[PDB]
């Protein structure tokens, strides 16, 4: 079986410029478990990203949380870049502080 | 007032890149408390919640031995499954296991689980009576017949009805300041004009534990599901969870709409209006 | 508390 990842990009806490926070990319509902997830700042790969321990849901599909500390600004753009065998090319999802 | 303990393992073969990778995690309710990763330097079961750090050295030795043995067993099971399904050694495959128990408010046994999935599909599962198996395809029936013959189910019952329940009871007491408490959702509503004629109301629930929550909209006090969007519950990353529910409304009618929040940490459900 | 898993398919 193969299932494509669902992706949510969001902050740990409500964004306010100049305040430390965490940028999260939650990938879920995918199979198999091999997956590539990058966090992007202005299109560039953020170097110190951590992730949760591989786990799965009752339907056996996998989920992982990727995260990094960040201080949002008015200017800076953030995103999550996901690749998986189900995808023909990496998927980029932009961070929107209202979602 | 029920509680659960679960162990989840994933074994992935990777021909050309060494022996299969094995990762196991343990949870009480929605709280992760241990991990083991075959690829990590530690080669130990490791704590992942404060309240398990109380366990002594013997615990970490014993748990480490048990999870390592499981890793080697499911490596052999990946090899066996390849033979049962007549699959090439060139390919990568996945064997997942889940096992654990549920207890009631009184701490006594309610349900046990012991089950596997191969390449994302059910393989074999112990049935609720803890004496019979559900086998999903002709390969799993070979295993089912072997396990019936060898009384494997009976062997798991002492663990599921005994050790599992006993461990969960101890963890619930030692970790009670989180595991037997709740974080109610922090809530608020935002307003987004999206056109001259429409606006989006978004109802936020943040920092709640456990993860179970219900967010619904009403219009004039009757359920509203048209033109709504509800995101899947998602981890904040700090042990708590997030969710939101949004509705598109005609500009000027915002006051007709209410958001309703139900959560174990709320004595009374909340009603939010713009 | 883990259950030692030793049973093969």
């Amino acid at each position: 079986i193969q299932r494509t990842p669902k992706i949510q990009v969001y902050s740990r806490h409500p964004a306010e410029n100049g305040k430390s926070n965490f940028l999260n990319c939650y990938v879920s509902g995918f199979h198999p478990s091999d997956i590539e997830v990058d966090l992007l700042k202005n299109g560039e790969r953020i170097e110190k990203v951590e992730h949760s321990d591989l786990s799965f849901s009752k339907d056996w599909s996998f989920y992982l949380l990727y995260y990094t500390e960040f201080t949002p600004t008015e200017k800076d753009e953030y995103a999550c870049r996901v690749n998986h065998v189900t995808l023909s090319q990496p998927k980029i999802v932009k961070w929107d502080r209202d979602m | 007032g029920s509680h659960s303990m679960r162990y989840f393992s994933t074994s992935v073969s990777r021909p050309g890149r060494g022996e299969p990778r094995f990762i196991a995690v343990g949870y009480v309710d929605d709280t992760q408390f241990v991990r083991f990763d075959s690829d990590a330097a530690s080669q130990r079961m490791e704590p992942r919640a404060p309240w398990i750090e109380q366990e002594g050295p013997e615990y970490w030795d014993e748990e480490t031995g048990k999870v390592k043995a499981h890793s080697q067993t499911d490596r052999e099971n990946l090899r066996i499954a390849l033979r049962y399904y007549n699959q090439s050694e060139a390919g990568s495959h996945t064997l997942q296991m889940m096992f654990g128990c549920d207890v009631g408010s009184d701490g006594r046994f309610l349900r046990g689980y012991h089950q596997y999935a191969y390449d994302g599909k059910d393989y074999i599962a112990l049935k609720e009576d803890l004496r019979s198996w559900t086998a999903a395809d002709m390969a799993a029936q070979i295993t089912k017949r072997k396990w019936e013959a060898a009384h494997v189910a009976e062997q798991q019952r002492a663990y599921l009805e005994g050790t599992c329940v006993d461990g969960l009871r101890r963890y619930l007491e030692n970790g009670k300041e989180t595991l037997q408490r709740t974080d109610p959702p922090k809530t608020h509503m935002t307003h987004h004009p999206i056109s001259d004629h429409e606006a989006t109301l978004r109802c936020w629930a943040l920092g709640f534990y456990p993860a179970e929550i219900t967010l619904t909209w009403q219009r004039d006090g009757e359920d509203q599901t048209q033109d709504t969007e509800l995101v899947e519950t998602r981890p904040a990353g700090d042990g708590t969870f997030q969710k939101w529910a949004a509705v598109v409304v005609p500009s000027g009618e915002e006051q007709r709409y209410t958001c309703h929040v139900q959560h174990e940490g709320l004595p009374k459900p909340l009603t939010l209006r713009w | 508390q883990y259950n030692p898993i030793r049973t093969t398919f």
